[PDB]
């Protein structure tokens, strides 16, 4: 959920 | 792809690339590119062991490349009938396009559903880096025993793990360490039950049997929680 | 005829874009 695709 | 979604692409390549325009003017409509050759999906003989079967799955992976473009070409709903999402990998192997870690996922399922002593069940991790946090999954992989992973990342040290490890710990140790190398501190795993090795199967991927806690598990209570993981898993 | 030349210009438009996208992945993955 939270945070960009790595 | 339509042609609206073509020119988001190149639109999207003109704000995140230096000399964004000047990148699809070279490319866009040029007449002497490289042809790709389209990658041959691996097929196995029944002498060939599962390790050495799964170095040929993650070449093919490997060859179709990490999508840099900025654009998915896959859409993944991970809840999906399995059916579906292997469905789509297929047709992954029929576009050869460059993919990201959740197809990649996806696609090692679908070459590995040939392999009923191996079991696969997805592990995802959240990681935080320079204030920010980031996303990335690969297929973990358990043959004799032994845990392993497939996937796709743009680091080398993110995705493939042979299947040598002889606990899921050592393997999301292994994981930890690399993420700590580039400077991430890894917040939370998220681990998946079994994946169905029939491709028609119309249950769910389970992605998060298990959510884990890094920092508030603590270091022993950290690989605990794996073992129990890995023991669910076993039965 | 018709079909057969609406799949070969399918083809060739998917085959056309397809150069293109691992061009630009090239040059992204430099960049």
């Amino acid at each position: 959920e939270e945070g960009e695709e790595y | 792809m339509d042609e609206a979604t073509w020119e988001r692409m190149w639109k999207h390549v003109a704000k995140i690339h230096p000399d964004g325009e000047k990148v699809a003017q070279r490319i866009r409509g040029a007449t002497d590119l490289p042809k790709i050759p389209i990658p041959s999906v691996p097929t196995f003989q029944p002498s060939t062991p599962v390790p050495e079967r799964l170095e040929a799955v993650q070449r093919y992976i490997r060859e179709l490349q990490y999508n840099h473009t900025g654009t998915q070409f896959f859409e993944i709903k991970k809840s999906r009938p399995l059916t579906g999402l292997m469905d789509l990998a297929k047709e992954m192997t029929k576009e050869a396009l460059p993919i990201k870690s959740l197809e990649a996922v996806i696609l090692g399922i679908y070459l590995t559903n040939s392999m009923p002593t191996l079991e696969r069940f997805p592990i995802s991790f959240k990681t935080y880096f320079s204030g920010n946090y980031f996303r990335h999954i690969v297929l973990g992989v358990n043959f004799a025993g032994r845990y392993g992973a497939l996937g796709m990342s743009r680091r080398e040290d993110l995705m493939y793990k042979p299947p040598a490890f002889r606990t899921l710990s050592e393997l999301v140790l292994d994981f930890e360490a690399a993420y700590g190398r580039c400077w991430h501190v890894l917040k939370k795993v998220k681990l998946g039950q079994s994946v169905s090795h029939d491709p028609h199967s119309v249950e769910q991927i389970e992605w998060k049997h298990s959510v884990l806690d890094v920092e508030r598990l603590g270091r022993d209570d950290f690989r605990k929680e794996l073992e129990r993981h890995a023991r669910d898993m076993r039965l | 005829v018709e079909k057969a030349k609406q799949k070969s210009a399918q083809q060739e438009l998917k085959q056309r874009q397809r150069a293109e996208i691992y061009a630009l992945n090239r040059v992204m993955t430099e960049l």
